[PDB]
C-alpha cells in the first residue's frame, strides 16, 4: 500500500493505490484508500483498517460539531491536533494508524499534515507513507517542481505510483487520482495498470533510459 | 417536612450579600483586635490578648500570632476554632507553590487561595462561613513589604495601616494621621503602643495582656527576620518607648 | 437538603437569586467600555474616600485574561475571581486543541455557561457579578465588546455601562456616541470615555482608570497624569455655556 | 405536626412515631387473611373481595410463593406488599446458593424482620404497612409466623387479621383449643373456610372468593401448594353447612 | 436517609452567637468536679467517680482515661460524648506520630488535633459538637510539664491550674493561693483531695476518688523489670488504697 | 394539615391514603378516555384521539411496546413516558436472558416496585397515570389495569380517563356475550366503539381519528388508524 | 419554599406550572408548516440602539436541515440547544442518516422533566426544570416537513402551525384561517410578517425581527435581514390598500 | 537519537539541533526544527521519540503560559526546570512514560546570566557549560574539553560547534545532516541561517 500527497500551486495532488489480495492473487482490484471525512478533509488509508475507520468518522463528528456550534470554519491545523491528542491516549492499546490529514481551507491554504499512531504531527509540502515509499519518493523527487500545472502534476503522480507498483507487490491493482481544491475534491478517474505500464516504460526514460 | 427544616440563609439578602456572612462580621467585631502597621523598615503587628489571668498561662502569646512561612506571618481577629482550618490549608498551599515553581508564595497569591475557600464555604454545601479575619504580614521581592486583609466575604484589599476586630474606627483614625514613610521599626512600635493605649481604658496595660511580633530586615539576613515577642520582651520595649501603658 | 429550591420560578416568573444578584451590581463600582472601530477603550471607577492604600496592593480593575483579551467587572470581588480562573483555563485549552490563538467569543461562551450552570441546577448557589469581556480576535481590525450576566446571557454591544450611575452614562452614550458612527480616532474615543465617567465618580483623574486596547495585544493604560490633561480640557468645553 | 409525624430521625415520647401507629390502624380496616397451624403443617386462607363481574376468578392471586415451600399472603397496602416479597425472594435465594439448603422459618423471619425495622429508623424512607402471615415446613417442623408494620413478629399457632378479625379469631381459638393444635391438615382446610365465610358475614355489601392454600410436611410432601379442585369444593361444602345453606 | 440537614445547625446572629455551643458549655458546668494542677514539678489530676444507683459499682467507672502511655485526660460533661471523642483522639495519636514520626505525640500538637475534631463537628451540618471540655495533661523533655483545656467550642487555651464541673469558681480560687511555682507533689495531692472534700460530703471516702499523676511511675510495668533501654512513660494512675491512705493524713 | 401528607412520602394515615394518591386518581381522568375489553383469545383497546389545540395534528397515543405487548395511557404523558421506557428495556432483558415473554401480572409487579422506591424519598415522587396494558400470551388473552396506587387487577373489561362510568355499566352488561365469542375480532371491536360513545355525553366522536388497537392468537399487535376503523363505527 | 414532591390537586407540580408562565412573557415566535416549507419568524428584539444586531440568538441551527425558535429565557434554552445538537450528531454517527423531527424532540424533553434528588433509571438532579419552550421544526425524508412544540415539562405535541409569545392570542387565531395545505414559499414569508406586525404594538422592522425557513432545496437557511426589509416595505403598501 | 548539542558562552546560550530526518537512502523530511519556544527567553530542545516530543511540548507550554498570566510575570528558567523534571519523574511509573530528554537553554533575565540545563527523560538534572546526548559526547567532549576553556565570545562558540558536528558526521556512523542553530539571550531567540562554518 503506497499513498503520496504533495503541495503545489493548484492545491493538493493526492494519489493512492487500491488492491485487495487472497494469496498474491489480486482478489479485487478495488477497495477505498481515501476516507472522505467530509469534502474539506481527506484522510488516507495506510494504517490499520479498523483504527483508521473508527477514528476518522469520529474526527468527522468533531469537525461537524465545531462548525455547527462555534460557527467557525475548522482548520486542518485543528483537525490533525484533535486526532493526535486522542491517538496518544490509545497509544500502546494496539493502535496502528498511518494517515495524512489533508485539507485546503481559506486561512491556511493547502495544508498536509502527516499523523501516525506515535502521535507525531508534522507539517510538510511532501509526505509519502507506505512501504514502497522509498522507491515512490525517488520518481517524485527527481521530477519535483512546485510550480506546475494540474494535469502535468497528475501524470507525474501516477508515474510515481507505477514505479512503486512494479517493484512492490502490495500496490498495483488500480490507481485512483484526486486533486483536492478549496471548494472540495475532484476525482480524476480510475486508471488500469496494464494499459498504463506500456506507455510509461517507453515514455519516461527513467530506469528505462536504455529500455528494460 | 425535613425539606423545610433547611435554614435557607446562605442565599442572598437584597442587601447584596448573604445573611450569615453579614451576621458573622458582627461576631468578629466582638472578639480580639489585631492591628497591622506596614513600615518602611519593617512590619509591626500588635494584638490585644482577650482574657488574661493567673488561672491562664500568661507566658504564652502565640495564641493568635502564627508564622505561616519563613517571611510570612498572620494575625487573627475572630475565634481560635474558626482560624485553625485556614491556617493549616494556607500552610500546605505555601508548600505546594514552593514545590511546583521552586519559589516561595507571593503574599497576594496566598491570600487569594484562602479567600476562594471562605467564599466556597457558603457556595458549596450550604454550610456556615468563617468568623475570622486575617491581617497578613509579608515580604516579597517584587513589591517590597505587603500587608493585606481578608474577610469571610472573600473581599480583600491591601492597606498601609489597618485594624480589624473591635475598635476598627478609633484605631484607623489615629493611624492615618501619624503615618509617615520615613518611620523605622522603633518609630512604629512607639506609634503602635500609643494607639493601643488610646483604645484601651485602664489604670495601666501590662506586658502579658499583649501579643506582639515585628518582621524587620534584621542583621542576620538581607531577607526579613521574624521576631515573635513573648511577655518578658514586651516588658522591655515598654521601657524603651518610656510609654508605660 | 441543598440540591433543590435555591432557584425556582415564582408564579410571577421572577427568580429569587437572579433578582438579588442584579442588586449587587448597582451597589458596586462602575465599568464602561466604548468601542472605536480600530480601538476599544475600557474606563473604570475605583472608589475609596479612605486614603491609606495604594493601587499596587489593591487589585486592578482591568485584569488580563490573555495579552489580547481583557476582563472588567462590577460586583463582589470574591465571585469575580472564580470566573477569572475558568477563563484563563479556557484560553489555554482552546489554544492547545484547535491550535489557533483565541477567539474572544468562545471564552464568553465558557464564562457564561458556568453562570447558567449554578442557577439551573442545585448543589451550588449563583454569582452576584456582571462582567465585560473584550479583546480582539486574530486577524480583525474590528473591536469586540461583550456583556455577560449572572443569568448567563451574552450579546455584543457598541458601548455599554453597568454599575453606579448606569442612567447618566447611558444618556451620555445615547447623545454623544452612535452605533452607526462611533469615534474613528483613538483620541476621540479616550475623550468620550473620560467625559462619561467624570460626571459620576465625583473626583478628578485620580479615581478614573483608563486602559486602551488597540489591535492584537497592544495595551496601554494611561495614567492619572495623562487623564488630567483631558480633565482640564473638559472644564474648558463646559465653560462655553457657563 | 411535631416532627414525630414528619420525621423518624428521632425517638418519640410514645416510643413510636405516629406514622408507624397509623400503619397498624390501616391493616385492620382492610382485608381478612388467617393462618392455621396444625401438628403437621400450616394452612393459609385469604378473602378476595368481589366488586364487579369484570374480575376474573383465580387469575388474580394474593398468596405468592417464596422458594417453593413457603407461602406468603399479606393484608393491607398493595404496593408495600410487593416490595416486601421482592426482598423476601432475594434473601431466600441468597440462602439456598450460599448454604445449599431451603431456608428455616425462624431464619427467614429474622431476615424480612430486620428489613421492616430498617425502613422505620429513617425520616424520609416509607414504613411498611402490611401484616404478612407466612410460614411453611422445614427439617424440624411446621411454623406459622406473622409479621407486622413495626417490625414485630412472634410465632403463632393461630392467627387472624382484618375487618372480620373478631369473628375470625373467635371461631379460630375455639377450634385450636378443641384440637391438639389443629388436628389433621385436611380437617383444617374446611375449618379455615368456615372462618373466612364467617368473617364475610361482617361485610355482605361485597362478595368474596374463597382462596385457600396449604404447606404440609406429609400432606403436601414438604411443598407449598394452592388449595384447589376437590379440596376447595369440600371446604366450601363444610362452610355453607354451618353458616346456613 | 442523608441530605436533609445540610445547613449548619450553628448559625450566627448580630450577637455573633452559635446556638449549640452555648447550650453545650452549660453541660460542662453540670458535670462532676474535675480539676488539674500543674505543680511545675509534675502534673496531678483528680476527679470524683460516683455511683448513680445503690447497686452500681464505682470500680467500673473511671473518668480518668489514658489517651497515650504518657498523656492523660479528664473531663466534665456528658459521659458518652467523652468516650466517643476519646476513641477518635486515641486514633490520630497512635497512627500519626508513633508510625510516622516513631514517637509519642507532643501535647500541644495533640491539643491541635482534638480541637480540630470538635470545631469540625460544628462546621459540618447534620451533626452537633461534643458537650464536654477536656483537660489534656502530658510531659515531654522538650516542653516540660504542660496542661491545656480544650473547650466544646474547639477553642483552646493553657491553664496553670483550673477546675471544671460543679463548684468551678470557688475551687479554682482557693487553689490559686495554695498553688506555688515550686510545689511538692504530696502537698499537691492533698490540695486536690481538700477541694473535692469541699464539694461533697456524706459519700466522700478515698475509695470513690480517682487520682492520677504525671511524674512518678513504675518501670516494673513497662517491661523494664530487667535492664532498661530507657526509663519510659511518666503517667501512672493511683489505685484506691493509695488515695484513702493519704486522705487520713489530709 | 395539607402540608403533613403532601410531598411527604414517608407519612401514613389511619386510612392509608395520602393527598398525593387522590390527586393522582384525579389526573387519570384529565387525560382522554380509553376503554378495554377482552375475550379469552383477543384483547382490544378503544381510545379516542381528540386534539387539545385548534392546529394540533393527531399522533399515536397507543404505543406498541413489543410484539406481544402494548399499552394505552390515560393521565400524565411525561409520567407515562418514563414507565414505557423502563418497560421496553425490561422486555429486551427478559428476551435475551431468559427467553421469557412477559405476562401482564409480572410486569405489573415490577411497575409497583418502581413507584414504591420513589415514594421512599422526597426527591422522587409518586405518579399521576393509569395504564391499560393488553397482551396475549399462552394463558390466553389478558387486559390489566395499572394504577399509581399499586392496585393491579387483570379484568375482562374497564375504562380509565374521563367519564369511566358510561362505559363500565355497558361493559358489565355485554360481558357475558363477548367472553364466550372466541376467534372473532369484529364484534368485540364494534362493541368497544359503542362503549366509548357512552363515556362521551358532550364531547365529539371522530370518524378518522379514533384509534383501536388489538392483540391476540390470530392478531399480532395492529393499531387501526384512519380509514380502517370505519366498518366498526 | 416549595417541595419537589408537592403537587397541586391535578397531579402537577408548582414548579412545572410556574416555568410555563415565564415562557409566555418572552418574545413572539411563530411557525407555520405547509408541505411547501416551514417558515419561522421571531422577534429578535433590540434592547437599545447600541445593542448590535445578530449577537442575540432567536434562530438557532440544531442541524443543517433542522431549526428551533425559543421563547422565555435565552440562557435556559442553551442547555436544551446543546442537548439537541448532541442528539443529532450522535444519531448520524451511529446510523449515517438523519434524525426524525419527533425523535429529536423526545430526546430533549426526557431530560427537561427531572429535578429533585430522585432517580428511577433517569438521573434527576436539577433544582428547577427549564423556563423555556421551543418550536422545533425539521424536515425528514419520511414525514417531510413537520413542526413540533416542545414544552420543558416533558410534554410534546405535533402541530401544523403554532404561535407562542405574549402575542399568542392574535397569531394562533390568524394562523387557523391562513392555514392551507400548500402555498408558495415567497407568499408564506410575506404573510408571516403580516401576522407579526398585527400583534406587534409598534412598527415592525428588521432590527427586531429575523426570519428563517427550511427547504428541501437547500436545507436550513436563515432568511436574512436585508432581504426581509424589502418585504416589510411591500407590506406597508399592501396593508394600506385593504384599509 | 536526534543529535542535540549545547554551548554556554559568557553572555548567551547557543543550542544546536539537527535539521534533518533521514529514511534509508534519502531525506524524507529536511526542514526540521526539533525545538520549541516556551517563552521569549525560555527555549527547550528535544530528543527522544518523534511523537513524545510535540505531545509533551504543547502540554507544558500551555501550563507555563497559564502560570505567566495568572501570576502576571514570565517564569524563571529555574521555575520551568523544576516543573519539567517533576512531571518526567512521575511518568516512568505509569504505563506510558514521556521519553524525551531535553536541553533547556535560558536567559535568567531577572539577574542577568545565561543558564543551560540537561534534564534526562528519567529526571536526571545537571547544569553544564556544554553537554551532548548519547555517543556524541565520546567524540565531542574530547574536542570541547581540549580546545575550549570558558570566557570566549559568541562567534567562537559557533566555530567549535561546527568542528564537533563535522567529526560526528565523519567518524560516528549516525546520520543527522548538520545542525540548525538557534541563540537564546535577552534579545530573545534568533536563527542562525548559516551553518557553513558556524
Amino acid at each position: 500500500t503506497t499513498t503520496l500527497a504533495f503541495r503545489f500551486q493548484g492545491g493538493i495532488i493526492v494519489a493512492v493505490d487500491s488492491r485487495a489480495t487472497a494469496g498474491n492473487w489480486v482478489a479485487s482490484q478495488t477497495v477505498k484508500r481515501v476516507i472522505e471525512i467530509n469534502p474539506f478533509l481527506l484522510g488516507t488509508m495506510a494504517g490499520g483498517a479498523a483504527d483508521c475507520q473508527f477514528w476518522e468518522t469520529w474526527l468527522g463528528s468533531q469537525c461537524r460539531l465545531h462548525e455547527l456550534r462555534e460557527k467557525e470554519r475548522i482548520s486542518v491545523a485543528a483537525a490533525s491536533k484533535i486526532l493526535s491528542n486522542l491517538v496518544y491516549q490509545y497509544k500502546g492499546a494496539g493502535l496502528s494508524m498511518g494517515t495524512m490529514i489533508c485539507g485546503y481551507t481559506r486561512k491556511e491554504g493547502p495544508t498536509i499534515y502527516y499523523v501516525d499512531s506515535d502521535g507525531t504531527r508534522l507539517k510538510g509540502d511532501i509526505f509519502c507513507v507506505g512501504s514502497g515509499q522509498t522507491f515512490a519518493y525517488g520518481v517524485l523527487d527527481s521530477n519535483y517542481k512546485w510550480d506546475l500545472s494540474v494535469e502535468d502534476a497528475l501524470y507525474l503522480g501516477k508515474r510515481s505510483i507505477l514505479a512503486a507498483a512494479h517493484r512492490d507487490a502490495y500496490s498495483g491493482g488500480s490507481v485512483n487520482l484526486y486533486h483536492v481544491t478549496e471548494d472540495g475534491w475532484i476525482y480524476h478517474g480510475n486508471h488500469d495498470v496494464g494499459e498504463l505500464f506500456w506507455k510509461v516504460k517507453e515514455e519516461e526514460g527513467s530506469f528505462n533510459n536504455v529500455i528494460g | 417536612g425535613s425539606r423545610r427544616y433547611d435554614s435557607r440563609t446562605t442565599i442572598f439578602s437584597p442587601e447584596g450579600r448573604l445573611y450569615q456572612v453579614e451576621y458573622a462580621l458582627e461576631s468578629i467585631s466582638h472578639a480580639g483586635t489585631a492591628i497591622g502597621i506596614m513600615a518602611s523598615d519593617g512590619i509591626v503587628l500588635a494584638a490585644e490578648r482577650k482574657v488574661t489571668s493567673t488561672l491562664l498561662e500568661q507566658d504564652t502569646s502565640t495564641e493568635k500570632l502564627y508564622k505561616l512561612n519563613d517571611k510570612i506571618a498572620v494575625a487573627v481577629a475572630g475565634l481560635t476554632a474558626d482560624a485553625e482550618i485556614l491556617i493549616n490549608t494556607a500552610r500546605i498551599h505555601a508548600q505546594n507553590y514552593l514545590k511546583t515553581y521552586n519559589e516561595d508564595i507571593p503574599v497576594e497569591i496566598l491570600v487569594r487561595r484562602l479567600s476562594d475557600i471562605k467564599q466556597g464555604y457558603t457556595q458549596h454545601g450550604g454550610l456556615r462561613p468563617f468568623g475570622v479575619s486575617f491581617i497578613y504580614a509579608g515580604y516579597d521581592d517584587r513589591y517590597g513589604y505587603q500587608l493585606y486583609t481578608s474577610n469571610p466575604s472573600g473581599n480583600y484589599t491591601g492597606w498601609k495601616a489597618i485594624s480589624v476586630g473591635a475598635n476598627t474606627s478609633a484605631a484607623q483614625t489615629l493611624l492615618q494621621m501619624d503615618y509617615k514613610d520615613d518611620m523605622k521599626v522603633d518609630d512604629a512600635i512607639e506609634l503602635a503602643l500609643k494607639t493601643l493605649s488610646k483604645t484601651t481604658d485602664s489604670s495601666a496595660l501590662t506586658y502579658d495582656r499583649l501579643e506582639f511580633a515585628t518582621i524587620r530586615k534584621g542583621a542576620n539576613d538581607g531577607e526579613v527576620y521574624q521576631k515573635i515577642f513573648k511577655p518578658q520582651e514586651i516588658k522591655d520595649i515598654l521601657v524603651k518607648t518610656g510609654i508605660t501603658k | 437538603g441543598y440540591d433543590r429550591a435555591l432557584s425556582i420560578f415564582s408564579p410571577d416568573g421572577h427568580i429569587f437569586q437572579v433578582e438579588y444578584a442584579l442588586e449587587a451590581v448597582k451597589r458596586g463600582t462602575c465599568a464602561v467600555g466604548v468601542k472605536g472601530k480600530n480601538c476599544v477603550v475600557l474606563g473604570c471607577e475605583r472608589r475609596s474616600t479612605l486614603k491609606l492604600q495604594d493601587t499596587r496592593i489593591t487589585p486592578s480593575k482591568v485584569s488580563k485574561i490573555d495579552s489580547h483579551v481583557v476582563l472588567s467587572f462590577s460586583g463582589l470581588n470574591a465571585d469575580s475571581r472564580i470566573l477569572i480562573e475558568k477563563a484563563r483555563v479556557e484560553a489555554q485549552s482552546h489554544r492547545l486543541t484547535l491550535e489557533d490563538p483565541v477567539t474572544v467569543e468562545y471564552l464568553t461562551r465558557y464564562v457564561a455557561g458556568v453562570q447558567q450552570r449554578y442557577t439551573q441546577s442545585g448543589g451550588v448557589r449563583p454569582f452576584g457579578v456582571s462582567t465585560l469581556i473584550a479583546g480582539f480576535d486574530p486577524r480583525d481590525d474590528e473591536p469586540k465588546l461583550y456583556q455577560t450576566e449572572p443569568s448567563g446571557i451574552y450579546s455584543s454591544w457598541s458601548a455599554q455601562t453597568i454599575g453606579r450611575n448606569s442612567k447618566t452614562v447611558r444618556e451620555f452614550l445615547e447623545k454623544n456616541y452612535d452605533r452607526k458612527e462611533p469615534p474613528a480616532t483613538v483620541e476621540e474615543c479616550v475623550k468620550l470615555t473620560v467625559r462619561s465617567l467624570l460626571e459620576v465618580v465625583q473626583t478628578g483623574a485620580k479615581n478614573i482608570e483608563i486602559t486602551v486596547v488597540k489591535p492584537d495585544s497592544d495595551i496601554v493604560a494611561l495614567s492619572s497624569e495623562e487623564i488630567n490633561q483631558y480633565v482640564t480640557q473638559i472644564e474648558q468645553e463646559k465653560q462655553e455655556q457657563q | 405536626g411535631t416532627g414525630y409525624d414528619l420525621s423518624n430521625s428521632v425517638f418519640s415520647p410514645d416510643g413510636r412515631n405516629f406514622q408507624v401507629e397509623y400503619a397498624v390502624k390501616a391493616v385492620e380496616n382492610g382485608t381478612t387473611s388467617i393462618g392455621i397451624k396444625c401438628n403437621d403443617g400450616v394452612v393459609f386462607a385469604v378473602e378476595k373481595l368481589i366488586t364487579s363481574k369484570l374480575l376474573v376468578p383465580q387469575k388474580n392471586v394474593k398468596i405468592q410463593v417464596v422458594d417453593r415451600h413457603i407461602g406468603c399472603v399479606y393484608s393491607g397496602l398493595i404496593p408495600d406488599g410487593r416490595h416486601l416479597v421482592n426482598r423476601g425472594r432475594e434473601e431466600a435465594a441468597s440462602f439456598k446458593k450460599l448454604y445449599k439448603t431451603p431456608i428455616p422459618i425462624p431464619a427467614f423471619a429474622d431476615r424480612l424482620g430486620q428489613y421492616v425495622q430498617a425502613h422505620t429508623l429513617y425520616n424520609s424512607v416509607r414504613p411498611f404497612g402490611v401484616s404478612t402471615i407466612f410460614g411453611g415446613v422445614d427439617k424440624n417442623g411446621a411454623h406459622l409466623y406473622m409479621l407486622e408494620p413495626s417490625g414485630s413478629y412472634w410465632g403463632y399457632k393461630g392467627a387472624a387479621t382484618g375487618k372480620g378479625r373478631q369473628s375470625a379469631k373467635a371461631e379460630l381459638e375455639k377450634l385450636v383449643d378443641h384440637h391438639p393444635e389443629g388436628l389433621s391438615a385436611r380437617e383444617a382446610v374446611k375449618q379455615a373456610a368456615k372462618i373466612i365465610y364467617l368473617a364475610h358475614e361482617d361485610n355482605k355489601e361485597k362478595d368474596f372468593e374463597l382462596e385457600i392454600s396449604w404447606c404440609s410436611l406429609s400432606e403436601t410432601n414438604g411443598l407449598h401448594k394452592f388449595v384447589k379442585g376437590d379440596l376447595l369444593q369440600e371446604a366450601i361444602d363444610f362452610a355453607q353447612k354451618e353458616i346456613n345453606g | 436517609m442523608t441530605d436533609r440537614y445540610s445547613f449548619s445547625l450553628t448559625t450566627f446572629s448580630p450577637s455573633g452567637k452559635l446556638g449549640q455551643i452555648d447550650y453545650a458549655l452549660t453541660a460542662v458546668k453540670q458535670g462532676v468536679t474535675s480539676l488539674g494542677i500543674k505543680a511545675t514539678n509534675g502534673v496531678v489530676i483528680a476527679t470524683e467517680k460516683k455511683s448513680s444507683s445503690p447497686l452500681a459499682m464505682s470500680e467500673t467507672l473511671s473518668k480518668v482515661s489514658l489517651l497515650t502511655p504518657d498523656i492523660g485526660a479528664v473531663y466534665s460533661g456528658m459521659g458518652p460524648d467523652y468516650r466517643v471523642l476519646v476513641d477518635k483522639s486515641r486514633k490520630v495519636a497512635h497512627t500519626s506520630y508513633k508510625r510516622i514520626y516513631g514517637e509519642y505525640p507532643p501535647t500541644k500538637l495533640l491539643v491541635s488535633e482534638v480541637a480540630k475534631i470538635m470545631q469540625e463537628a460544628t462546621q459540618s451540618g447534620g451533626v452537633r459538637p461534643f458537650g464536654v471540655s477536656l483537660l489534656i495533661a502530658g510531659h515531654d523533655e522538650f516542653n516540660g510539664f504542660s496542661l491545656y483545656q480544650v473547650d466544646p467550642s474547639g477553642s483552646y487555651f493553657p491553664w496553670k491550674a483550673t477546675a471544671i464541673g460543679k463548684g468551678s469558681v470557688a475551687a479554682k480560687t482557693f487553689l490559686e493561693k495554695r498553688w506555688n511555682d515550686e510545689l511538692e507533689l504530696e502537698d499537691a495531692i492533698h490540695i486536690a483531695l481538700l477541694t473535692l472534700k469541699e464539694s461533697v460530703e456524706g459519700e466522700f471516702n478515698g475509695d470513690t476518688i480517682e487520682l492520677a499523676i504525671i511524674g512518678d511511675e513504675n518501670p516494673d510495668l513497662l517491661g523494664y523489670t530487667g535492664i532498661p533501654t530507657d526509663k519510659g512513660p511518666r503517667f501512672r494512675k493511683l489505685t484506691s488504697q493509695e488515695i484513702n491512705d493519704r486522705l487520713e493524713a489530709l | 394539615f395539607r402540608n403533613n401528607y403532601d410531598g411527604d412520602t414517608v407519612t401514613f394515615s389511619p386510612t392509608g391514603r395520602l393527598f398525593q394518591v387522590e390527586y393522582a386518581l384525579e389526573a387519570i381522568k384529565q387525560g382522554s378516555v380509553t376503554v378495554g375489553l377482552r375475550s379469552n383469545t383477543h384483547a382490544v383497546l378503544v381510545a379516542l384521539k381528540r386534539n387539545a389545540d385548534e392546529l394540533s395534528s393527531y399522533q399515536k397515543k397507543i404505543i406498541k411496546c413489543d410484539e406481544h405487548m402494548g399499552l394505552s395511557l390515560a393521565g400524565l404523558a411525561p409520567d407515562a413516558r418514563v414507565l414505557s421506557n423502563y418497560l421496553r428495556q425490561q422486555c429486551n432483558y427478559s428476551s435475551l436472558v431468559f427467553n421469557r415473554k412477559l405476562a401482564v401480572e409480572r410486569a405489573g409487579h415490577l411497575l409497583c416496585d418502581k413507584a414504591q422506591k420513589n415514594t421512599q424519598s422526597y426527591g422522587g415522587r409518586p405518579y399521576g397515570v393509569g395504564l391499560l396494558i393488553i397482551g396475549y400470551d399462552k394463558s390466553g388473552a389478558h387486559l390489566l389495569e395499572f394504577q399509581p396506587s399499586g392496585n393491579v387487577t387483570e379484568l375482562y373489561g374497564t375504562a380509565i380517563g374521563a367519564r369511566s362510568q358510561g362505559a363500565k355499566t355497558y361493559l358489565e352488561r355485554t360481558l357475558d356475550t363477548f367472553i364466550k365469542i372466541d376467534g372473532n375480532p369484529d364484534e368485540l371491536i364494534k362493541a368497544g366503539v359503542e362503549a366509548i360513545s357512552q363515556s362521551l355525553r358532550d364531547e365529539s366522536l371522530t370518524v378518522d381519528n379514533l384509534s383501536i388497537a388489538i392483540v391476540g392468537k390470530d392478531t399480532p399487535f395492529t393499531i387501526y388508524d384512519g380509514e380502517a376503523v370505519a366498518k366498526y363505527i | 419554599d416549595r417541595g419537589v414532591s408537592t403537587f397541586s390537586p391535578e397531579g402537577r407540580l408548582f414548579q412545572v406550572e410556574y416555568s410555563l408562565e415565564a415562557i409566555k412573557l418572552g418574545s413572539t415566535a411563530i411557525g407555520i408548516a405547509t408541505k411547501e416549507g416551514v417558515v419561522l419568524g421571531v422577534e429578535k428584539r433590540a434592547t437599545s440602539p447600541l445593542l448590535e444586531s445578530d449577537s442575540i440568538e432567536k434562530i438557532v441551527e440544531i442541524d443543517r436541515h433542522i431549526g428551533c425558535a425559543m421563547s422565555g429565557l435565552t440562557a435556559d434554552a442553551r442547555s436544551m440547544i446543546e442537548h439537541a445538537r448532541t442528539a443529532a450528531v450522535t444519531h448520524n454517527l451511529y446510523y449515517d442518516e438523519d434524525i426524525n423531527v419527533e425523535s429529536l424532540t423526545q430526546s430533549v424533553c426526557d431530560l427537561a422533566l427531572r429535578f429533585g434528588e430522585g432517580a428511577s433509571g433517569e438521573e434527576r438532579l436539577m433544582s428547577r426544570p427549564f423556563g423555556v419552550a421551543l418550536l422545533i421544526a425539521g424536515h425528514d425524508a419520511d414525514d417531510g416537513y413537520q413542526l413540533f412544540h416542545a414544552e420543558p415539562s416533558g410534554t410534546f405535541y405535533r402541530y401544523n402551525a403554532k404561535a407562542i409569545g405574549s402575542g399568542s392570542e392574535g397569531a394562533q387565531a390568524e394562523l387557523l384561517n391562513e392555514w392551507h395545505s400548500s402555498l408558495t414559499l415567497k407568499e408564506a414569508e410575506l404573510l408571516v410578517l403580516k401576522i407579526l406586525k398585527q400583534v406587534m404594538e409598534e412598527k415592525l422592522d428588521e432590527n427586531n425581527a429575523q426570519l428563517s425557513c427550511i427547504t428541501k432545496q437547500d436545507g436550513f437557511k436563515i432568511y436574512d435581514n436585508e432581504k426581509t426589509a424589502e418585504l416589510i416595505k411591500e407590506l406597508k403598501e399592501k396593508e394600506a390598500a385593504e384599509s | 537519537m536526534d543529535i542535540i548539542l549545547g554551548i554556554r558562552v559568557q553572555d548567551s546560550v547557543i543550542l544546536a539541533s539537527s535539521k534533518a530526518v533521514t529514511r534509508g537512502i534519502s531525506v524524507l523530511k529536511d526542514s526540521d526544527d526539533k525545538t520549541r519556544q516556551l517563552s521569549p527567553h525560555t527555549l527547550m530542545s528535544f530528543a527522544g521519540e518523534a511523537g513524545d516530543t510535540v505531545q509533551f511540548a504543547e502540554y507544558i507550554q500551555a501550563n507555563i503560559q497559564l502560570y505567566s498570566i495568572r501570576e502576571d510575570y514570565e517564569l524563571s528558567p529555574q521555575a520551568v526546570s523544576s516543573f519539567v523534571r517533576q512531571e518526567l519523574a512521575k511518568s516512568i511509573r505509569s504505563r506510558r512514560p514521556y521519553q524525551v530528554n531535553v536541553l533547556i537553554g535560558g536567559y535568567d533575565k531577572k539577574k542577568n546570566k545565561p543558564e543551560l540545563y540537561q534534564i534526562d527523560y528519567l529526571g536526571t538534572k545537571v547544569e553544564l557549560p556544554y553537554g551532548a546526548h548519547g555517543y556524541s559526547g565520546f567524540y565531542t567532549f574530547s574536542l570541547l574539553d581540549h580546545h575550549y576553556r570558558p570566557d570566549m565570545t559568541t562567534e567562537e562558540g559557533l566555530d567549535l560547534l561546527k568542528l564537533c558536528v563535522q567529526e560526528l558526521e565523519k567518524r560516528m556512523p549516525m546520520d543527522f545532516k548538520g545542525v540548525i542553530v538557534k541563540i537564546v539571550d535577552k534579545d530573545g531567540i534568533r536563527q542562525v541561517d548559516d551553518f557553513q562554518a558556524q
